[PDB]
C-alpha cells in the first residue's frame, strides 16, 4: 500500500497494482485536516465544522469552512482551503448557469454530479493536480426533500444520511450512528452535531478551536443559513456539559 | 512532461545535435545510393533492399522519385520520411511553377526542402527526418546538376557522390575513377556499375539488386528514364567482360 | 425542371424530366436529375444544379461511411436529417430542392426537402418550376396503396404534365422504382419528344474552310 | 506548439546552450576579414575541398545586398536561415525607408535575431558566427562581427572558426597602416593570415573583396594563385635575404 | 524480453520492448480495486445485468449507491472499476447516444455505442498526456432485428458482443461458470436468464445474497425500456432459487 | 537534474533569478553618482583586442534626452530592455505630452521582471530572466535621480552605486568618499579614480566611457578630449 | 483541463534505430497470423479469428473489414489501433471519391493510410500504431495486394503472411504457391498456410476470409468457409 | 527530492513542497505589521536598505482611496498583485460607482492566486500581503499568503523576525478597538520595534506608515512626515 518509484509523480500514471497515488495523496491531505461533519434529518440538513484557530490574532469567523453555494445549497469543506474555495466558486457558477438556462433552482444531486465531474477531470492528466479537499453539499426543498451529498478528490459523489471528513472521520461516524436522524428535527440535531464535534476534538494535539454551524431546511424556508448565535451557544453549552461524563 | 521530453532540438556539450548524427547512422545502414554527373546527362544508381521472391512490383521504381518534368531524386534512410519529403518537394516545385510560370531551378528546390529539415533540427521538439537525398536535374541556369542533402538541412552540389551503406569507400573509388569535363553517360554508367559491384555486400550483382535512372536532354525537352533490367544486365556483363580482360595481362 | 415522387403499396416511384436550361436556352436535353444516395435511397434534384449535385454526393458519401460502420442498410430518416441540417446551417444559400425517397426496415419513405432546411413527409410530392402541373395530376388521380405499374403511370403522367406545360421542363422522362426487394432505375422511361428529321444536308465539304496556319503533331 | 525553455541559467550563471553553440562555431571553417581604405576583404579557409564537389554550392561568403557582404563559421544550415532573413530585412528596409542599408543596421538585426533565439521557448541558438563587411553611404568602410549570444562589435580585422585565436594573434601582430595601404596589399595580408592556419595551399582559400560603390568581387583561383605567388616571393625577397 | 522494460514504458502509454502496453494492463488491474463483480447474460427474449451492492454503512442513502445506469430509455449499462471514471464514461455514452439520435434520426444500436466508447478509449491508449480509465462498461439493449444484445468495452479499446460476460474480481471464474452453463443448451427464458446470472455471481462469491446486496438491471423484447428491479422482485427471484 | 524555470528553492527564491544574479558578477563594473549638480555614469569598456574598435562598445546609452543608462552583464539581453525603455518614454510623451520620471521608466523596465515561463504562455514569451544589471541616471522635477535594477525586478534609488565584478570593493570605496553635497567634478573624479583602482588594464581615454546628466544640459557622452582633460587630473 | 505533449515519443537511438517502431513491430509479430494471396483473377485475405470463450459472439466484430466496394483490409497486432486505421482509411477513400468521382485506386489508399501511420512516428505525444495491415483491391483490371507497417512503409506482395510464425508461413507460401492461380485455388492455399499454425480444430468460426475480384470486395460467409474447410470445394 | 520541483505533485504525506518553499519567500522580507481600531486601519513597515548610499525599499503601496497594502517577499509578484487589485477597484468604481468592498477584493486575490498552484509549469505568487481598508463594515486588516489562503486579522505581522511582533500584538489586542489614531500607530511601531536587536531602532529613514479610516483616505507617510509619530514613543531600553 505504498509504492513510490516514479509511479506516484503524475495523475496520468497508474501504479503497477492499478492505483493512482496522486489522488491518494490528495486524500491524505484531506485526512490531515480538521474534522467536519454533516447530518440529514426529516426537515433539513445540518453542518458542523471544527475550525482550528492558529492564532488569537485572527478574527471570529475567519477562514470559514462553510459556504453558500446557492440560496438553497450549502457547502462544508475539509482539506486544502484554497482548493475548497475554488471548488465553491465552481459550484456557484454551475448553479447560476443552471438557473439561467433552465429557470429554476438546481437540484442538489445534479449540482453534485456536475461539480464531481469537474473534480474528476483533475485526476486524469499530468498537466494538473487533483483537488486536496473533500466537501459536502446540503439542501432542502418540498419537491425533492432534504438531501446531503459528499465528494472526494477522486470525483466520487454519494448521498448520505450522515457523513464526516477529516482527522477523526471514523470516530465521528461511530458517534453519528448512535443517532436516529430519520426521525429527529434539525433543531434537535444542532446540539448533537456540536456534541459530536466536541467529543471528536483533540484538545491535546490541537489547541483552541471555533465551532461552525449551518442550517438548511423547512425552518428556513429552504434557505441555507448560519445558525443564530443563540442556538449555537446553546448547542455549545449542551456539548461542554455532555463532555463531562 | 519535462520528464518525458527527450529534448531533440538541443546542442550537445561539444556543440552538436545528437539526433541528427544518429539519423546519419540510420542512413548509413540503408541501401547504397550514388549519383554521377556527365556532360551529356546525369544518373542515379541505387541498391534495392526490396528484393524478395514474393514482391509484386507495381511501381516504376523503388528509390527513384520523379519530382518534376526536369528533375528526379533518390533516397536513403527511413522510407516513410522519404515519402513525406518527396511529396513536399513536388508541392514546392508546383508552387514555384504556379508563381513564375517556369520550372524551378534545382538548387532552389533543394534549399527549400533543406530549410524545412533545418527547421526540424532547430525547434518543435520533434525527431528529424532520418533521410538523405540525391537530386538530379537540368535547368537553364546551370544545366545538368547533382545535389545531396542530409537530415540537418545541409546540402551540397557534386560532380559525383554516394550515400548509404559503405558510402565512404564508394566516395574514394569515385575520387579515383572520375573524369572532370571528360565524363559521358556511358562511362559514368560503367563507373556506377563498378562502384556498385564493389560496395554491395552481395557479390555477382543481379539486376534484381540494382536500380538505375538517367536524366538527359533531347530536342528541347528533358527525358528521365529508368533502365530496364535488360540494359542493366548488358552493363554488368560489359563490366565483367572488361574485368576478365584486364586480368589476363599479368 | 419537373420532379415528383409517390408512395405505392410495395415502395416508391420517383420521376424527373431531363431538360437543363441556362436562362431561357436549353443547354442539356438529357440531364440526369435522379441521384444515387444509397442502394435503397434515391433523390431527385431541382433548384441550383451544382448545389443539388454536391449536397447529394456529400450525403451519399457520409451515408456510405455510416452503413459501412453500422453494417446495416441506411435509413431514409438519416438522409433527411443530414440533408436538412446541412441545408439549414447555410440558410437557403445552398439552392437545393429535393425529392428524397427510399425503402427501409420500417418500409418506404418519401420526403420533400426545401433549400432552407424544412422537410415534409408525404405520400406524394413535387418540386421545380413544373411542380404545380404534376401536383395537379397527383391531386386528381392519386389513390393510396396503388400497384407498381399504376404508380409508374401516375408519376410519368405528372412529369409529362410538367414537361408540356412548363417552359423550364422538357425532353424525356426518368423513373426510379424502389421496392422491398427490387430497384428499377429506368432511364429514360419514355421520350415523348423528338427533334424533327433534318430536311436538308448542310454538310460542308473538305476545303470549304480557308486555313491560314496548320501544324501537325504526331503522338504515340 | 512546443513551449519549453531550452536556454536556461546554470548555478554558476552560464547559458550552456549558447556556449555549446559557440563550440559548434569553434568547429567551423576558419573565416577572416580585414578592412582597408577603399577596399575590404574577407577570406574563408577549408572549403572541404573534395574536388568532386561544386565549389559554387558551398561558398561561405554571401552577399546580403549590393552594399553589404558577409562570411560565416558554424552550422551551414543555420547560416543559410540567418542569411536569407537578413536579405529579406535588407529589402524591407528599402521599402520602409527610401535609403538603402547600413552595415551596422543589418549587423544589429542579425545580432538581435540570435539573441531572440537565446531567450525564446522551443527554439535553439543559431550555432554560427558572422563576419559582416560593407561600405556605407559617406564612403566609410566597416567590418563587424556577431556571436551566438547576440553580442556584436566592430573590428579592424578579425577571424572566426577553427584556430581563430592563432589567426587573431597573427592579425594583431601584422595589421599596420603600411599593410593595407593598397588594395593588392590588403588582399595580400588576408591571404597571408589565412595561410597561417590553412593546410598551406591556395586551392583551399576562397577570397572575396568589396570596394567603393562597386559590387562584390570573388577571386578566381588563378588570381589567388598569383597573389600567393607574389606572397611567397616577398616571403623570399625580404625573409630569405635576411635570416 | 518476457517482462523487459526500457525508458518510461511503465509510466506512460508507450511500447515495451516486447510490444506491450503496461499502463493499459495496470488499468485492467485498476478495475478490480473496487472489489466488485458484475455478471451479464443474454436470453432468447431478454438481457440481464446483476452486480454486488456492497453498502457497508447505514450512513449512506442506498438509493444513491448504484453501478447500474440508464444511457437511454432502451439502453442500460453496468460499470465496473473506478467509480468516478465510470460516471465520466457514462456521461460520455449518454452524450454520444443523444447526439446520435439528433444527427441520424434513429435510436443508437448498442453495437455502435460500444464501438464509439471503445474508439474513445483507444485515444487514451495511444496518447501520453492522459491515462486510461480504470473502468469497464457492459451495455444491454434490444436491437430492431438482431434481438437482445450484450456488449462490453475495455480500457484497452477492445469491444465485443457476448452471449454472457462478467467483469471485476470474479471475472475468470464467472466466465468459466457461464461457459459451462451455456453448453448445456436450455430454454434461455427470462427467469432462466435472471437465475443464471444471480447464481453465477452467488456461487462465484458464495452468498445466497440478501435482496439488498445485489442489483439487477434487465431489458426485454416485450418491454424494451431498461428496467431496474425493485428489492421486492429481486427477493421474489431469490426465494425461487431455494426450491430446487 | 532538470526542473522548471519557475521552481522555488527551499529558501524561497527562484533558481533562475539567483543564477542570473550570479551571471552579473562576470560583467564589466559600472559606477553611478547622484549629485544636486547632476548624475554621472562611468564604465570600463574591457577591450580584448587592439583589433576591436572600442567606439563600437557602448555600455552607456541614452534612454532619452534626460535619462541615461549604464549596463552590466549580458549586453545582448540589455539591448532589449533599453529599446523597451525608449519606446516607453516615447509613448508617454505621445500620450501625455510630458517627459517620464526616471522612477517611472525604471519601473516600466522592471515590469518585464519575472515575465518568463514555459507552460501557460505566449509562443513568443521569454524562457529565462535577463542576465543584466542596470543603472538609470536622470533629471526630473525631483531633481537628479539614480536608480539601480537587478534581474529580480527590484529597483531602488541610490546616491552612489556600483555594479559588476568589482562591485563590493568599488562600493566600499564609494562609501568612503560620498556626501550629499559633492560637486559634479568631484563625482566624476571619484568615479574615474575607483574605476582605475578596480580595472585590470591601465585607465585611458579609449578604455572607459563617461556620461553626465545635469539640470541645464541634456544627456552628454564625454568625447575623447573631454575625457583626457579629466584623466589629466588624476 | 488538458493540452498535449508536443515532443516526439519516437526518437533515434545512437545505433540509428527508431526503437518504438521496432517494438511496435514486436507487437505485430505477437498477434494472430494473417495471410494474403494475389491470384491473377482475384485476391484472398484470411486470418485467425480465434476467440477465448464460447461466450464471445463472433458475429459482432470482424477482422476482415471493407474500406469501400473494391478494397478490403486485415491486420496483425493490436485491435483498437486497427479499428482507428479502418475508420481513417474509409474516410480517405470517401474524400478521394468526392474529389474525383472515381473509386480510389488501391495504391493511393495504401499511400494515404501509410502517411497517417508515419505521422504517429514523429508527431508529439503519441506512440506508433502496433499494427501491420494487409490491403486488397481491384482497380484498372489488375488485382492488388499491399502491406503497410507501423513505420508507415508499404510493400506490394504477390503473397505474404504476418503475425505469429509469419516467417514459416512466408516460406510455405514461397514453395507451395505461385502465379496463374484462380481465386479458388488461392483461397485453398490461404487456408492451407493459416493451418500451418492454427493450434486446434480450425472450424468455420475460427478463421475469417475475405475476397476481392473484379466484382468487388466481400467477406466470405461462414457457410462458404465451411465448404472450403471441408478440405475440398 | 522528487516531490520538490513541481506544484502539481503531491508528496506521499499530503503536502505540496513548492507552495511551502514559496511561503518561505515571505520570511525573507523585512517585517511589517498591521492593526485596526474601530475607526482606523494602520500598516507600519520596516523599510530596508542595501547599502547606506541606497534608499530604503518601498513597503507600502496605494491601491484605492480606501485600500492600501504592505508587501513581503518577491517585489515583482507584489507589483503584479498590486496592479491586479488596482484594476479590480477601478472596475468596481467604473461599473457600480461605489468603492469595492475589501473582503471581496481579498476573495478575488485568493481566487487568482489559487490558479497557478494547480497548473503544471506554473508557480505560486512569492509574496505575502497585509491589506488595510475601510468600508461599510468599518476598518479591515487582511493577510494573504502564497498558498492563496487569506485571513481576516484583528492585527498581524509577517516577514523576518515577525514572531516577536506577533507576540506583542497578541498581548495588546484588547486595547486596540478603543485606541485613538496616535496610540494605534504607536502600538504598530512598537510591534515593529520588537523585531529588532537592542543595537538598532526605528528612524525617520527606515519606517513607512500607512493609514486609512472613517475620516481619512489611505495615506503614506515617510521621511519627515513620520517624525510626528516617532517623536512620541518611549525609548524602550534593553
Amino acid at each position: 500500500s505504498s509504492i513510490g518509484t516514479g509511479y506516484d509523480l503524475s495523475a496520468s500514471t497508474f501504479s503497477p497494482d492499478g492505483r493512482v497515488f496522486q489522488v491518494e495523496y490528495a486524500m491524505k491531505a484531506v485526512e490531515n485536516s480538521s474534522t467536519a461533519i454533516g447530518i440529514r434529518c426529516k426537515d433539513g440538513v445540518v453542518f458542523g465544522v471544527e475550525k482550528l484557530v492558529l492564532s488569537k490574532l485572527y478574527e471570529e469567523g475567519s477562514n470559514k469552512r462553510l459556504f453558500n453555494v446557492d440560496r438553497h445549497v450549502g457547502m462544508a469543506v475539509a482539506g486544502l482551503l484554497a482548493d475548497a474555495r475554488s471548488l465553491a466558486d465552481i459550484a456557484r457558477e454551475e448553479a447560476s448557469n443552471f438557473r439561467s438556462n433552465f429557470g429554476y433552482n438546481i437540484p442538489l444531486k445534479h449540482l453534485a454530479d456536475r461539480v464531481a465531474m469537474y473534480v474528476h477531470a483533475y485526476t486524469l492528466y499530468s498537466a494538473v493536480r487533483p483537488f486536496g479537499c473533500s466537501f459536502m453539499l446540503g439542501s432542502y426543498s418540498v419537491n425533492d426533500g432534504a438531501q446531503l451529498y459528499m465528494i472526494d478528490p477522486s470525483g466520487v459523489s454519494y448521498g448520505y444520511w450522515g457523513c464526516a471528513i477529516g482527522k477523526a472521520r471514523q470516530a465521528a461516524k461511530t458517534e453519528i450512528e448512535k443517532l436516529q436522524m430519520k426521525e429527529m428535527t434539525c433543531r434537535d440535531i444542532v446540539k448533537e452535531v456540536a456534541k459530536i464535534i466536541y467529543i471528536v476534538h483533540d484538545e491535546v494535539k490541537d489547541k483552541a478551536f471555533e465551532l461552525e454551524l449551518s442550517w438548511v431546511g423547512e425552518l428556513t424556508n429552504g434557505r441555507h443559513e448560519i445558525v443564530p448565535k443563540d442556538i449555537r451557544e446553546e448547542a455549545e453549552k449542551y456539548a461542554k456539559e455532555s463532555l463531562k461524563e | 512532461s519535462r520528464r518525458y521530453d527527450s529534448r531533440t532540438t538541443i546542442f550537445s556539450p561539444e556543440g552538436r545535435l545528437y539526433q541528427v548524427e544518429y539519423a546519419m547512422e540510420a542512413i548509413g545502414h540503408a541501401g547504397t545510393c550514388l549519383g554521377i554527373l556527365a556532360n551529356d546527362g546525369v544518373l542515379l544508381a541505387a541498391e534495392r533492399r526490396n528484393i524478395h521472391k514474393l514482391l509484386d512490383e507495381v511501381f516504376f521504381s523503388e528509390k527513384i522519385y520523379k519530382l518534376n518534368e526536369d528533375m528526379a531524386c533518390s533516397v536513403a534512410g527511413i522510407t516513410s520520411d522519404a515519402n513525406v519529403l518527396t511529396n513536399e518537394l513536388r508541392l514546392i516545385a508546383q508552387r514555384y511553377l504556379l508563381q513564375y510560370q517556369e520550372p524551378i531551378p534545382c538548387e532552389q528546390l533543394v534549399t527549400a526542402l533543406c530549410d524545412i529539415k533545418q527547421a526540424y533540427t532547430q525547434f518543435g521538439g520533434k525527431r528529424p527526418f532520418g533521410v538523405s537525398l540525391l537530386y538530379i536535374g537540368w535547368d537553364k541556369h546551370y544545366g545538368f546538376q547533382l545535389y545531396q542533402s542530409d537530415p540537418s538541412g545541409n546540402y551540397g552540389g557534386w560532380k559525383a557522390t554516394c550515400i548509404g551503406n559503405n558510402s565512404a569507400a564508394a566516395v574514394s573509388m569515385l575520387k579515383q575513377d572520375y573524369k572532370e569535363g571528360e565524363m559521358t553517360l556511358k562511362s559514368a554508367l560503367a563507373l556506377a556499375i563498378k562502384v556498385l559491384n564493389k560496395t554491395m555486400d552481395v557479390s555477382k550483382l543481379s539486376a534484381e539488386k540494382v536500380e538505375i535512372a538517367t536524366l538527359t536532354r533531347e530536342n528541347g525537352k528533358t527525358v528521365i528514364r529508368v533502365l530496364k533490367q535488360k540494359e542493366v544486365e548488358q552493363l554488368i556483363k560489359k563490366h565483367e567482360e572488361e574485368e576478365a580482360k584486364a586480368e589476363r595481362e599479368k | 425542371t419537373t420532379i415528383a415522387g409517390v408512395v405505392y403499396k410495395d415502395g416508391i416511384v420517383l420521376g424527373a424530366d431531363t431538360r437543363a436550361t441556362e436562362g431561357m436556352v436549353v443547354a442539356d436535353k438529357n440531364c440526369s436529375k435522379i441521384h444515387f444516395i444509397s442502394p435503397n435511397i434515391y433523390c431527385c434534384g431541382a433548384g441550383t444544379a451544382a448545389d443539388t449535385d454536391m449536397t447529394t454526393q456529400l450525403i451519399s458519401s457520409n451515408l456510405e461511411l455510416h452503413s459501412l460502420s453500422t453494417g446495416r442498410l441506411p435509413r431514409v430518416v438519416t438522409a433527411n436529417r443530414m440533408l436538412k441540417q446541412m441545408l439549414f446551417r447555410y440558410q437557403g444559400y445552398i439552392g437545393a430542392a429535393l425529392v428524397l425517397g427510399g425503402v427501409d426496415v420500417t418500409g418506404p419513405h418519401l420526403y420533400s426537402i426545401y433549400p432552407h432546411g424544412s422537410t415534409d413527409k408525404l405520400p406524394y410530392v413535387t418540386m421545380g418550376s413544373g411542380s404545380l402541373a404534376a401536383m395537379a395530376v397527383f391531386e386528381d388521380k392519386f389513390r393510396p396503396d396503388m400497384e407498381e405499374e399504376e404508380a409508374k403511370n401516375l408519376v410519368s403522367e405528372a412529369i409529362a404534365a410538367g414537361i408540356f406545360n412548363d417552359l423550364g421542363s422538357g425532353s424525356n422522362i426518368d423513373l426510379c422504382v424502389i421496392s422491398k426487394n427490387k430497384l428499377d432505375f429506368l432511364r429514360p422511361y419514355t421520350v415523348p419528344n423528338k427533334k424533327g428529321t433534318r430536311l436538308g444536308r448542310y454538310r460542308c465539304e473538305k476545303g470549304t474552310t480557308a486555313v491560314l496556319t496548320e501544324k501537325i503533331t504526331p503522338l504515340e | 506548439s512546443y513551449d519549453r525553455a531550452i536556454t536556461v541559467f546554470s548555478p554558476d550563471g552560464h547559458l550552456f546552450q549558447v556556449e555549446y553553440a559557440q563550440e559548434a562555431v569553434k568547429k567551423g571553417s576558419t573565416a577572416v576579414g580585414v578592412r582597408g581604405r577603399d577596399i575590404v576583404v574577407l577570406g574563408v579557409e577549408k572549403k572541404s575541398v573534395a574536388k568532386l564537389q561544386d565549389e559554387r554550392t558551398v561558398r561561405k561568403i554571401c552577399a546580403l545586398d549590393d552594399n553589404v557582404c558577409m562570411a560565416f563559421a558554424g552550422l551551414t544550415a543555420d547560416a543559410r536561415i540567418v542569411i536569407n532573413r537578413a536579405r529579406v530585412e535588407c529589402q524591407s528596409h528599402r521599402l520602409t525607408v527610401e535609403d538603402p542599408v547600413t552595415v551596422e543596421y543589418i549587423t544589429r538585426y542579425i545580432a538581435s535575431l540570435k539573441q531572440r533565439y537565446t531567450q525564446s521557448n522551443g527554439r535553439r541558438p543559431f550555432g554560427i558566427s558572422a563576419l559582416i563587411v560593407g561600405f556605407d553611404f559617406d564612403g566609410t568602410p566597416r567590418l563587424y562581427q556577431t556571436d551566438p549570444s547576440g553580442t556584436y562589435h566592430a573590428w579592424k580585422a578579425n577571424a572566426i572558426g577553427r584556430g581563430a585565436k592563432s589567426v587573431r594573434e597573427f592579425l594583431e601582430k601584422n595589421y599596420t597602416d603600411e599593410a593595407i595601404e593598397t588594395d593588392d596589399l590588403t588582399i595580400k595580408l588576408v591571404i597571408k593570415a589565412l595561410l597561417e592556419v590553412v593546410q598551406s595551399g591556395g586551392k583551399n582559400i576562397e577570397l572575396a573583396v568589396m570596394r567603393r560603390d562597386q559590387s562584390l568581387k570573388i577571386l578566381n583561383p588563378e588570381e589567388i594563385e598569383k597573389y600567393v605567388a607574389e606572397i611567397e616571393k616577398e616571403k623570399e625577397e625580404n625573409e630569405k635575404k635576411k635570416q | 524480453s518476457r517482462g523487459s522494460s526500457a525508458g518510461f514504458d511503465r509510466h506512460i502509454t508507450i511500447f515495451s520492448p516486447e510490444g506491450r502496453l503496461y499502463q493499459v494492463e495496470y488499468a485492467f488491474k485498476a478495475i478490480n480495486q473496487g472489489g466488485l463483480t458484475s455478471v451479464a447474460v443474454r436470453g432468447k427474449d431478454c438481457a440481464v445485468i446483476v452486480t454486488q451492492k456492497k453498502v457497508p454503512d447505514k450512513l449512506l442513502d442506498s438509493s444513491t449507491v448504484t453501478h447500474l445506469f440508464k444511457i437511454t430509455e432502451n439502453i442500460g449499462c453496468v460499470m465496473t472499476g473506478m467509480t468516478a471514471d465510470s460516471r465520466s464514461q457514462v456521461q460520455r455514452a449518454r452524450y454520444e447516444a443523444a447526439n446520435w439520435k439528433y444527427k441520424y434520426g434513429y435510436e443508437i444500436p448498442v453495437d455502435m455505442l460500444c464501438k464509439r466508447i471503445a474508439d474513445i478509449s483507444q485515444v487514451y491508449t495511444q496518447n501520453a498526456e492522459m491515462r486510461p480509465l480504470g473502468c469497464c462498461m457492459i451495455l444491454i439493449g434490444i436491437d430492431e432485428e438482431q434481438g437482445p444484445q450484450v456488449y462490453k468495452c475495455d480500457p484497452a479499446g477492445y469491444y465485443c458482443g457476448f452471449k454472457a460476460t462478467a467483469a471485476g474480481v470474479k471475472q475468470t471464474e464467472s466466465t468459466s461458470f457461464l461457459e459451462k452453463k451455456v453448453k448445456k443448451k436450455f430454454d434461455w427464458t427470462f427467469e432462466q436468464t435472471v437465475e443464471t446470472a444471480i447464481t453465477c455471481l452467488s456461487t462465484v462469491l458464495s452468498i445466497d445474497f440478501k435482496p439488498s446486496e445485489i442489483e439487477v438491471g434487465v431489458v426485454t423484447v416485450e418491454n424494451p425500456k431498461f428496467r431496474i428491479l425493485t428489492e421486492a422482485e429481486i427477493d421474489a427471484h431469490l426465494v425461487a432459487l431455494a426450491e430446487r | 537534474y532538470d526542473r522548471g524555470v519557475n521552481t522555488f528553492s527551499p529558501e524561497g527564491r527562484l533558481f533562475q533569478v539567483e543564477y542570473a544574479i550570479e551571471a552579473i558578477k562576470l560583467g564589466s563594473t559600472a559606477i553611478g553618482i547622484q549629485t544636486s549638480e547632476g548624475v554621472c555614469l562611468a564604465v570600463e569598456k574591457r577591450i580584448t583586442s587592439p583589433l576591436m574598435e572600442p567606439s563600437s562598445i557602448e555600455k552607456i546609452v541614452e534612454i532619452d534626452a534626460h535619462i541615461g543608462c549604464a549596463m552590466s552583464g549580458l549586453i545582448a539581453d540589455a539591448k532589449t530592455l533599453i529599446d523597451k525603455a525608449r519606446v516607453e518614454t516615447q509613448n508617454h510623451w505621445f500620450t501625455y505630452n510630458e517627459t517620464m520620471t526616471v522612477e517611472s521608466v525604471t519601473q516600466a523596465v522592471s515590469n518585464l521582471a519575472l515575465q518568463f515561463g514555459e507552460e501557460d504562455a505566449d509562443p513568443g514569451a521569454m524562457s529565462r530572466p535577463f542576465g543584466v544589471a542596470l543603472l538609470f541616471g536622470g533629471v526630473d522635477e525631483k531633481g537628479p535621480q539614480l536608480f539601480h535594477m537587478d534581474p529580480s525586478g527590484t529597483f531602488v534609488q541610490c546616491d552612489a552605486r556600483a555594479i559588476g565584478s568589482a562591485s563590493e570593493g568599488a562600493q566600499s570605496s564609494l562609501q568612503e568618499v560620498y556626501h550629499k553635497s559633492m560637486t559634479l567634478k568631484e563625482a566624476i573624479k571619484s568615479s574615474l579614480i575607483i574605476l582605475k583602482q578596480v580595472m585590470e588594464e591601465k585607465l585611458n581615454a579609449t578604455n572607459i566611457e563617461l556620461a553626465t546628466v545635469q539640470p541645464g544640459q541634456n544627456f552628454h557622452m564625454f568625447t575623447k578630449e573631454e575625457l583626457e582633460e579629466v584623466i589629466k587630473d588624476i | 483541463a488538458e493540452r498535449g505533449y508536443s515532443f516526439s515519443l519516437t526518437t533515434f537511438s545512437p545505433s540509428g534505430k527508431l526503437v518504438q517502431i521496432e517494438y511496435a513491430l514486436a507487437a505485430v509479430a505477437g498477434g494472430a497470423p494473417s495471410v494474403g494471396i494475389k491470384a491473377a483473377n482475384g485476391v484472398v485475405l484470411a486470418t485467425e479469428k480465434k476467440q477465448k470463450s464460447i461466450l464471445y459472439d463472433e458475429r459482432s466484430v470482424h477482422k476482415v473489414e471493407p474500406i469501400t466496394k473494391h478494397i478490403g483490409l486485415v491486420y496483425s497486432g493490436m485491435g483498437p489501433d486497427y479499428r482507428v486505421l479502418v475508420h481513417r482509411a474509409r474516410k480517405l477513400a470517401q474524400q478521394y471519391y468526392l474529389v474525383y468521382q472515381e473509386p480510389i485506386p488501391t495504391a493511393q489508399l495504401v499511400q494515404r493510410v501509410a502517411s497517417v501511420m508515419q505521422e504517429y512516428t514523429q508527431s508529439g505525444g503519441v506512440r506508433p500504431f502496433g499494427v501491420s495491415l494487409l490491403i486488397c483491391g481491384w482497380n484498372e483490371g489488375r488485382p492488388y495486394l499491399f502491406q503497410s507497417d507501423p513505420s508507415g512503409a508499404y510493400f506490394a506482395w504477390k503473397a505474404t503472411a504476418m503475425g505469429k510464425n509469419y516467417v514459416n508461413g512466408k516460406t510455405f507460401l514461397e514453395k507451395r504457391y505461385n502465379e496463374d492461380l484462380e481465386l479458388e485455388d488461392a483461397i485453398h492455399t490461404a487456408i492451407l498456410t493459416l493451418k500451418e499454425s492454427f493450434e486446434g480444430q480450425m472450424t468455420e468460426d475460427n478463421i475469417e476470409v475475405g475476397i476481392c475480384n473484379e466484382a468487388g470486395f466481400r467477406r466470405l460467409t461462414p457457410t462458404e468457409v465451411k465448404d472450403y474447410l471441408a478440405a475440398i470445394a | 527530492n522528487q516531490y520538490d520541483n513541481d506544484v502539481t505533485v503531491w508528496s506521499p504525506q499530503g503536502r505540496i513542497h513548492q507552495i511551502e518553499y514559496a511561503m518561505e519567500a515571505v520570511k525573507q522580507g523585512s517585517a511589517t505589521v498591521g492593526l485596526k481600531s474601530k475607526t482606523h486601519a494602520v500598516l507600519v513597515a520596516l523599510k530596508r536598505a542595501q547599502s547606506e548610499l541606497a534608499a530604503h525599499q518601498k513597503k507600502i503601496l496605494h491601491v484605492d482611496n480606501h485600500i492600501g497594502i504592505s508587501i513581503a517577499g518577491l517585489t515583482a509578484d507584489a507589483r503584479l498583485l498590486c496592479n491586479f487589485m488596482r484594476q479590480e477597484c477601478l472596475d468596481s468604481r467604473f461599473v457600480f460607482d461605489r468603492p469595492l468592498p475589501v473582503s471581496r477584493l481579498v476573495s478575488l486575490i485568493g481566487s487568482k492566486t489559487q490558479i497557478p498552484t494547480q497548473r503544471y509549469g506554473r508557480r505560486p505568487y512569492g509574496v505575502g500581503l497585509l491589506i488595510a481598508g475601510y468600508d461599510d463594515m468599518g476598518p479591515h486588516i487582511f493577510q494573504t499568503c502564497p498558498s492563496a489562503n487569506y485571513f481576516d486579522c484583528r492585527a498581524m505581522s509577517i516577514g523576518a523576525r515577525s514572531q516577536s511582533a506577533r507576540t506583542y500584538l497578541e498581548r495588546h489586542m484588547s486595547e486596540f478597538m478603543e485606541c485613538n489614531l496616535n496610540e494605534l500607530v504607536k502600538h504598530g511601531l512598537r510591534a515593529l520595534r520588537e523585531t529588532l536587536p537592542a543595537e538598532q531602532d526605528l528612524t525617520t529613514k527606515n519606517v513607512s506608515i500607512g493609514i486609512v479610516g472613517k475620516d481619512l483616505e489611505f495615506t503614506i507617510y515617510d521621511d519627515d512626515d513620520v517624525s510626528p509619530f516617532l517623536e512620541g514613543l518611549e525609548e524602550r531600553p534593553q
